[PDB]
């Protein structure tokens, strides 16, 4: 009298192997070499800060998921990505509580007030960075980036570039590798490591060539049209990390190819404008945020044609 | 039995700041201290009382096609007299709130209450309505100003709390730091209203 | 034909829609003017009172003050090579028992973060700075409004011989050097430029 | 022969586990001892029984009478005695009126069956009458009547007939065996359909993982210049009657207009083989090919089996269960239907029996959408599945309708590629059902 | 002082007069909108955007008047009194209606009607209907995923621990949002004073239904022979009660063998509970009305009648000329 | 060159809504759909463009050579109120009657705080006729761009799981704060 007790559902009955956790772990694997370079250059305090941020992010998320009566989905490795990318945007002379405050702002307000993962329209890490720069400008400006053991440098390359002191700037090979006196954010100095990680992410099928290629091309053309050096503008600042890792966020980018092209062109234009005629030495974060704001307008004009229909000339509702 | 209900609608049931969400520009502009909000609320309440009584005393001869010019004429006269007196006797408050004292004539609460309650009621009810709305406006402004000032300056009513080594959150006293704060407050009220 | 000859009464209802509005406006005017007649001049008094305080706190002494006929102000502005005119507002001379004590000068410099500031200063007979103050500003209350505080006190003691330079550093180095507020440098540069132009005016006048 | 190539835009690449049963020979089922024949083996109006309990029937004798125009007759698969005209469990989950026949052991043929004729003297009217008389429906899966399909309305014009040989679902092999074994019958059925409609053009489209079938069809066609063979890239939604038309002819079916408005008549290869066989012999449709495979089957194979045999008899003939199953599916993995019991008989549109184990039948719970955008990239109709699913999940039918939810072909590709393991196609089906229902109660 | 008073008065007065005359002229030529009879029915509506409508809102319902494009009694939620208030602006109407509540015709709770298989997917009734109709053994019963609770706007449905919905009679306002949202056609509208309801929707024969559920209908027809008012009929192998002809006699309740008919036997027994004030010893009820229940001699007031029988239908409460008979339900419990 | 710079500063660098806290109530009121935002923007543009010239003429032809500078606010608001009354008369007749969905914010155009504000700014900055017209047009265009972007973001957020208690006004205020930070990126530019 044995029964069967089968399962009934809807089609399909097979799935693919990839999931969210695999994608996030691959992003962490891609970000590892920049962490190695930062630890080699800046020392043991560069790693510890990173750890602090990660811990804070995870803790914050769990607490909210316990109070709102929701399943605790902390094993998809997304808060880890947010914490690492936030820690990469800090100087070496920052206190321990700045990372805690930034992580709490990034997780509690930007992400979890809108629904959770994928339900927001803005970048958490860049918004937290802008909030930190506005609230505490003395801990985030132009002196916190130079190590206390060095007393000859006294300026980062973008500040010297904007002031016309080109002769005291580091070499272009040094700016490409980041190994002979290049200072800035801990996870931005080396462009070779970020390029390697971005190529690995492109090979795996997680991102595409469009956004980084068009970003860098627009920056180079803008620099060439006004009589400047394109390579120096590309290998200095935080434009490689933004191009390969931060402008390619899933929740704040268009889903079509044409929208992505327009998005990248606008990002490059606003970045170069703020760099040349603005009140900041860099304009990557604000350009990406401003293109995040304009994304829902781009998406309604750049959708593909549907199989079947052959266009209606705005006369079906008259 | 009817005066008290109109007086107490006011602060809680129909708060202009927390329920109707009106008069947002001075609310988000001047609430960087606990002193500015009180003075703004008091001046607005005086103007509201005068305008409501004056408009309700003339709801028999004003035609429906020229009502807005008459309303704004009365409100502007009251605002001008109040501003002249405040310039004569209180220069510090006038200097602190320089541009929004001439802008009391356009406050989204005086004109809204003029065409919703004063145009169809008597003198006794309009006075109570104006008093209640002014009290609610003043209370909300004082609460928001205190909350913003404590975080963004480290002091309450000019009295320091955390010492001389405190480093304030300078975004709270900035235009982006008002919006978020107010939103959170309203959410809290909702969580204590439908759940209770 | 006025939309097919509206029947007579359609114009009479126009008249009653004008006259009432007319009288309302008249009544409003009949209030406001009267209030002006009892207020405006009094307000003016308050203004000059505050002004005299600015003329007494900057230069602490028991003396009298005299004002130029403002033609010499324009003559000084025209000469010396002032690139931007109309930036010098009032110059006063302090007299005590005949001997010249100093000059008090008000200047409005542009090139701030939010526009134009108003800076008043006072210079003794031998070139020194006895204190500066800010009369009117429109900076951020938490970022640029800190110039009318402790930062104003350090201007005393400087000689009126050379210009002043601002550094973005805690160390004050040596002579004729100004340390700015952290996170606020444009306001400090504007105030220093106004002080420098006052120093130049005093140097030209006292020769 | 000149073999051209074709492809379409979009789609997925499943593992295609067909290598298990492709090299095994073809099996033949044993003589059944009991058959259950339902009264609804098509779409349209069900038949009416014309037999009683205790009656004696022949092989090929009709046991059900058509009601209207969109209705086909129903015949008997064995010769025996009627034991029940009650209602019995069906593959749709409910109970349907059926006729139960117990076999006699002898296959006595009804003494009224004779060959219809030859190709040179049958013409269109008698061809259509013969197709209706034998109860032939569409063996591609939808079981639409064929005689209705061959009647073109006077306000429509067609010029080509295309055979669907691009078998695309995984685990399925029966069409490959049929094309490699009985190519001449396929060609004859194509010619008969062309004469019935009245056109002078014919195409056959086969995927390129079945090259031996392509050579067999090319050799069978011969010197005829009106027939062509195409090779198509191996993809999943390639064979869905619309991508096939776009790949072979380059045209597109309009928005809600059926293939007849593009001038094409699409037919399966098994239907053409059945047409040729019924013309040559004079016998109705009572037998077809099946693939019994899966993870819980001891000896998977492709086997020829009569209509009315239960699923459990086929499973017992194919070795049995190696382990306790977790899922039994009628069809393929991408579009099949899961069953409750194993008393279900096989029907005219049943192409496979797929049994999965408990480990292979497990899928994780759905999670939050992460806005990756792969569903937008895999859709062959170029829709946006995420927005339709999110609108359907909160009962917004106007936004679902304005986002073109009624032209989804329900292929399942969007639900296969989701990393968050969402239930997109089911939500789109809910939205379509609600829109169709609202079109009736408000009009 | 004369000029400083005179000049601003003249300037402001001229400005106001010119603006007033201009606006008065612009009242003509431009917009007149020719829309008379200001709504006056939105105040008599009380509307909360409930859903027994489909004209775009209650305000548009007030604004769509004087075109004659809408029915007078279009809104059923408010009732006939609300319709009278709405159309009383014009008048010439009067009426009344009967209050109703939602009910569930099913009593199979997750142990008397268990599940055939296991279901995977989202916990919704229509989503479960996509998966070949569900996994319950009975193909006509409740799925238990609360779609009706999800579509309710007044928060009147809760889902019990046994898997069946429960409706609060004090929060339900006589609409049909849950009626057309149920995929099983299970939610219905029943008068609030009705207590005798057949709770089943099974259209199978006796043996299959008996195997499916504990309290299924086997279509025996024993309830039809008990009723003498022709109010309960068996069709499609299931019984149903007409609430217009039901006198609530509580006979079919006792006659059912599978306990499908709701209500408890506590009824009637008031055979000629006659008030002595307004009967003239007519003695017309002693002869016959279907039971004997009255027999005696002349019956001068006060009436001497023993009460042990009769069914308490209620026709005798009204058919009397003076209506001296009073009905009081007085039994055990 | 001055006109282009003044337009650029009015639209981007010195936006009236996201910097100066002026048009907030209709920003939070009628930004639920993209179709209503465009009509509100064009009405606002018409009102500001017509008001700037009349206020300039009245101030520089009557108020200045008469010593009646204390009558600025009442005269300006009288002109603005008459213009808004005329626009309210026009809209229900010629413009679609289904656009009377503002339902409180149409008579509150006089209270928008950006018409009187831009008039006072034009008077205080000592401009000319063309400069005043360009400033008014730039302010109106900035208002329109901000409200269209807000409406688009809200339409995107319509498919998100805002929990149960924040919803409309709190989520609108948080969104406005985030956009205000993004535009706080536009600071320190000298034109
Ligand atoms: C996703 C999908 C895949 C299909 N795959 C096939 C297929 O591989 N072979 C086939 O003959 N029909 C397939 N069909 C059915 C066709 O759309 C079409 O109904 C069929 O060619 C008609 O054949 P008939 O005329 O013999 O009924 C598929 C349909 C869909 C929606
Ligand atoms: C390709 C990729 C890029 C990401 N970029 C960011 C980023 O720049 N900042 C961030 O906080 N999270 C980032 N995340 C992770 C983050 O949890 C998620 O994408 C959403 O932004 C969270 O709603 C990224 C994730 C992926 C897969
Ligand atoms: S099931 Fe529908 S929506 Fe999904 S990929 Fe196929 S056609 Fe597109
Ligand atoms: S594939 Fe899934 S997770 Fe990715 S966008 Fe589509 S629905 Fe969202
Ligand atoms: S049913 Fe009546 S009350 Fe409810 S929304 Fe419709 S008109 Fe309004
Ligand atoms: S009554 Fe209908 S909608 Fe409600 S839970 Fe039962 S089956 Fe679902
Ligand atoms: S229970 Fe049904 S009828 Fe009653 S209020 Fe809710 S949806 Fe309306
Ligand atoms: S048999 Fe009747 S009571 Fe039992 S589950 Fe089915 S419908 Fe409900
Ligand atoms: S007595 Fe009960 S079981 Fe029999 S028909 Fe009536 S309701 Fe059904
Ligand atoms: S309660 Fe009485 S009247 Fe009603 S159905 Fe049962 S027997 Fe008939
Ligand atoms: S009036 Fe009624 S109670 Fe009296 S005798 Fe007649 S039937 Fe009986
Ligand atoms: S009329 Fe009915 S209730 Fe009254 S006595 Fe006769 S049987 Fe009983
Ligand atoms: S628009 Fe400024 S108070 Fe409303
Ligand atoms: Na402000
Ligand atoms: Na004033
Ligand atoms: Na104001
Ligand atoms: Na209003
Ligand atoms: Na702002
Ligand atoms: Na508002
Ligand atoms: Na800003």
């Amino acid at each position: 009298m044995n029964e069967l007790n089968l399962t009934v559902s809807s089609s399909p009955h097979i799935r693919a192997k990839h999931s969210t956790a695999s994608i996030m772990q691959n992003v962490i694997i891609a970000l590892l070499p920049a962490l190695a370079v930062a630890g080699y250059v800046f020392g043991l305090w560069a790693l510890a800060l990173v750890a602090i941020c990660v811990i804070s992010s995870v803790a914050t998320e769990a607490v909210i998921q316990k109070l709102l009566k929701k399943p605790i989905t902390v094993n998809d490795w997304s808060a880890v990505v947010t914490g690492v990318l936030l820690a990469f945007n800090l100087p070496i002379n920052a206190p321990w509580w700045i990372g805690v405050v930034g992580s709490v702002f990034a997780i509690a307000i930007v992400k979890q007030c809108f629904g959770g993962l994928g339900q927001n329209f803005i970048n958490p890490a860049l918004a937290a960075r802008a909030f930190l720069l506005a609230s505490w400008p003395g801990h985030m400006t132009s002196t916190a980036y130079i190590p206390l053991t060095d007393t000859v440098t006294t300026a980062t390359p973008l500040a010297l570039l904007k002031a016309g002191e080109t002769g005291s700037m580091p070499s272009t090979l040094d700016l490409f590798t980041g190994l002979n006196g290049v200072y800035g954010c801990i996870g931005e100095i080396s462009a070779l490591a970020l390029l390697i990680g971005g190529l690995y992410l492109i090979y795996k099928g997680i991102i595409s060539w469009r956004i980084p290629t068009i970003y860098l091309l627009t920056i180079a053309i803008f620099a060439l049209l006004v009589g400047q050096d394109p390579i120096v503008h590309m290998v200095s600042g935080g434009v490689m990390l933004g191009a390969f890792f931060m402008a390619t966020d899933y929740a704040s980018s268009p889903v079509t190819a044409k929208g992505q092209i327009i998005y990248a062109i606008g990002c490059g234009l606003i970045t170069m404008i703020i760099r040349l005629y603005g009140g900041y030495p860099e304009g990557c974060s604000y350009s990406i945020l401003l293109m995040n704001v304009a994304t829902p307008l781009i998406e309604r004009f750049t959708k593909e044609r549907i199989y079947g229909v052959t266009k209606i000339k705005k006369e079906a509702k008259a | 039995m009817n005066f008290m209900k109109n007086l107490t609608r006011g602060i809680i049931r129909e708060n202009p700041t927390f329920v109707l969400v009106l008069g947002m520009c001075p609310t988000l502009a001047v609430t960087t201290s606990a002193i500015n909000g009180m003075g703004m609320g008091l001046a607005t309440m005086l103007v509201l009382i005068g305008s409501n009584v004056a408009i309700s005393a003339l709801r028999k001869v004003i035609p429906d096609n020229i009502r807005i010019p008459a309303f704004v004429v009365v409100i502007a006269s009251f605002v001008t007299i109040v501003g002249m007196l405040m310039k004569a006797y209180v220069p510090a408050l006038d200097a602190a709130l320089g541009i929004f004292i001439p802008l009391i004539v356009v406050n989204c609460i005086i004109l809204a209450r003029a065409e919703a309650f004063a145009f169809s009621n008597g003198i006794a009810d309009s006075f109570a309505d104006a008093v209640g709305m002014g009290l609610g406006f003043t209370l909300a402004l004082t609460i928001l100003g205190s909350i913003r000032e404590i975080l963004g300056a480290g002091s309450i009513f000019g009295f320091s709390l955390f010492g001389a080594a405190y480093e304030p959150v300078l975004l709270m006293i900035l235009p982006p730091g008002a919006f978020l704060t107010l939103g959170l407050l309203i959410g809290l009220i909702n969580w204590k209203t439908k759940k209770a | 034909m006025e939309t097919k000859e509206k029947v007579q009464i359609d114009w009479k209802v126009v008249f009653k829609l004008g006259l009432i509005l007319f009288v309302i406006s008249a009544v409003a005017a009949c209030a406001l003017a009267l209030t002006n007649y009892v207020t405006a001049g009094t307000i003016e008094e308050m203004n000059v009172q505050t002004n005299t305080v600015a003329r007494q706190e900057v230069l602490p002494k028991a003396a009298d003050f005299e004002a130029v006929p403002a033609k010499d102000v324009e003559k000084i502005a025209s000469e010396i090579g002032m690139e931007k005119p109309e930036e010098l507002l009032e110059v006063y001379i302090g007299k005590s028992n005949g001997e010249v004590v100093g000059y008090t000068v008000k200047t409005g410099p542009t090139s701030g973060y939010a526009g134009e500031v108003q800076v008043l200063t006072g210079i003794s007979a031998d070139g020194v700075i006895t204190g500066i103050t800010i009369i009117k500003s429109n900076e951020t209350p938490g970022l640029g409004a800190k110039a009318s505080g402790v930062w104003n006190d350090q201007f005393t003691g400087k000689s009126a011989k050379e210009e002043l330079v601002v550094v973005k550093g805690t160390t004050k180095e040596g002579s004729n050097e100004i340390q700015a507020i952290t996170g606020s440098t444009i306001t400090s540069k504007a105030v220093t430029s106004g002080v420098n132009m006052s120093i130049q005016v005093y140097q030209n006048l006292s020769k | 022969m000149n073999v051209k190539h074709g492809t379409f835009k979009g789609g997925i690449h499943p593992p295609y586990r067909k290598e298990s049963t492709a090299e095994v020979p073809l099996g033949f089922g044993k003589k059944p001892e009991m058959v259950i024949i339902p009264m609804s083996l098509h779409i349209g109006a069900p038949c009416t029984p014309i037999v009683k309990k205790g009656d004696t029937v022949f092989l090929g004798q009709r046991v059900g009478e058509p009601n209207g125009f969109v209705s086909v007759p129903v015949h008997a698969s064995v010769s025996g005695k009627v034991i029940a005209v009650e209602e019995r469990p069906h593959a749709s989950g409910d109970r349907v009126m059926s006729v139960v026949i117990e076999s006699d052991g002898l296959d006595t043929i009804d003494p009224s069956i004779k060959p219809y004729g030859t190709l040179e003297d049958m013409d269109a009217d008698a061809i259509k009458k013969m197709v209706l008389n034998a109860g032939i429906v569409g063996l591609g899966g939808a079981t639409f009547p064929t005689h209705v399909k061959l009647a073109i309305p006077p306000d429509k014009k067609v010029d080509c007939v295309v055979l669907n040989g691009a078998e695309c679902e995984p685990y399925l092999t029966a069409d490959h065996h049929l094309m490699t074994s009985q190519a001449e019958k396929v060609v004859m059925g194509l010619k008969l359909a062309m004469k019935s409609v009245g056109v002078e053009k014919g195409f056959i489209g086969v995927e390129d993982n079945k090259t031996d079938a392509i050579e067999a069809l090319v050799k069978a066609i011969g010197n005829d210049s009106r027939l062509e063979v195409y090779s198509l890239h191996t993809k999943y939604p390639q064979g869905a009657e619309k991508q096939l038309i776009a790949a072979i002819t380059g045209r597109e079916v309009p928005s809600g207009a059926l293939p007849a408005d593009a001038g094409v008549v699409v037919m399966n290869v098994g239907t053409a083989a059945q047409i040729a066989e019924s013309m040559i012999t004079g016998l109705p449709l009572y037998k077809r090919y099946l693939t019994c495979t899966g993870d819980a089957i001891k000896n998977p194979q492709t086997i020829e089996i009569r209509i009315g045999v239960p699923f459990q008899s086929v499973i017992d003939q194919c070795g049995g269960f190696s382990s306790e199953p977790g899922k039994v599916i009628s069809g393929g993995p991408m579009m099949g239907v899961t069953q409750f019991v194993t008393d279900i008989p096989v029907m005219k549109g049943t192409s496979g029996i797929l049994c999965l184990t408990k480990e292979s039948a497990k899928i994780a719970t759905p999670s939050n959408c992460i806005h990756c955008g792969k569903c937008v990239g895999v859709c062959p109709i170029h829709l946006q599945p995420l927005n339709i699913a999110e609108y359907s999940q909160r009962n917004m039918w106007d936004k679902c309708e304005s986002n073109n939810a009624m032209d989804c072909i329900e292929c399942g590709s969007c639900s296969y590629i989701c990393p968050a393991k969402r239930t997109l196609v089911s939500s789109i089906r809910v939205a379509k059902r609600e829109i169709i229902a609202q079109r009736r109660k408000g009009n | 002082m004369l000029n400083a008073i005179l000049v601003p008065v003249g300037i402001l007065g001229v400005f106001g007069l010119i603006f007033g005359i201009g606006l008065a002229i612009a009242a003509k030529v431009f917009e007149v909108y020719e829309d008379p009879r200001v709504p006056l029915v939105r105040a008599a509506l009380p509307g909360a955007n409930c859903g027994g409508c489909g004209l775009p809102g209650c305000d548009a319902l007030a604004a769509n008047i004087v075109g004659g494009s809408a029915a007078i009694d279009a809104c059923p939620v408010g009732g006939a009194s609300c319709a009278a208030a709405v159309a009383e602006i014009m008048g010439m109407e009067a009426g009344s209606a009967v209050k109703k509540v939602a009910t569930v015709i099913c009593q199979g709770t997750c142990e008397t009607a268990p599940n055939r298989a296991e279901y995977y997917g989202e916990m919704d009734c229509r989503e479960a209907m996509i998966a070949s109709g569900g996994s319950k053994g009975c193909r006509y019963g409740c799925l238990g995923y609360g779609t009706c609770k999800a579509v309710c706007p007044f928060d009147a449905i809760v889902i019990g621990e046994d898997g069946l919905p429960k409706v609060d009679p004090e929060k339900c306002t006589s609409c049909g949002k849950c009626v057309e949202a149920c995929p099983k056609s299970i939610m219905t509208l029943v008068p609030e004073a009705q207590e005798v309801i057949v709770k089943c929707h099974n259209f199978d024969k006796g043996k299959i239904a008996r195997l499916s559920c504990t309290t299924a209908c086997i279509a025996c027809g024993a309830c039809v022979k008990a009723c003498r008012f022709d109010a309960i009929t068996v069709e499609n192998n299931c019984a149903k009660i007409d609430y217009d002809k039901c006198r609530q006699c509580y006979e079919c309740v006792d006659k059912c063998p599978m306990n499908c008919i709701s209500g408890d036997v506590e009824y009637g027994k008031s055979t000629a509970y006659i008030i002595e004030e307004n009967c003239i010893a007519c003695g017309l009820c002693a002869k016959n009305c279907p039971v004997n229940a009255i027999t005696g001699e002349i019956k001068k007031p006060p009436y001497v009648i023993d009460h042990d029988m009769c069914i308490g239908c209620g026709i005798c409460f009204d058919k009397c000329r003076k209506s001296a008979i009073e009905m009081r339900p007085n039994k055990t419990k | 060159m001055t006109l282009i710079f003044i337009m650029i500063s009015a639209i981007f660098v010195n936006n009236f809504v996201l910097s100066r806290f002026l048009g907030i109530c209709p920003f939070l009121g009628v930004s639920k759909q993209v179709e209503t935002a465009v009509g509100m923007g064009v009405a606002v543009t018409f009102v500001m463009a017509l008001a700037s010239a009349i206020t300039y003429v009245v101030q520089y032809a009557i108020l200045d050579p008469l010593s009646l500078g204390y009558l600025q606010t009442i005269a300006f608001i009288l002109i603005i109120a008459a213009l808004v009354q005329l626009v309210e008369m026009i809209i229900k007749k010629s413009s679609p009657s289904l656009y009377q969905a503002l339902g409180v914010y149409l008579p509150l155009i006089t209270t928008n705080c950006a018409v009187l504000g831009v008039a006072l700014i034009n008077i205080q900055n000592e401009y000319n006729f063309i400069e005043t017209i360009f400033n008014g047009v730039g302010a109106a265009l900035g208002f329109t761009l901000a409200i269209v972007l807000f409406a688009g973001i809200r339409e995107r957020l319509e498919t998100s799981a805002v929990p149960k208690a924040l919803e409309g006004f709190p989520i609108a205020l948080l969104t406005a704060g985030l956009m205000a930070i993004a535009f706080l990126g536009f600071s320190g530019m000298k034109l």
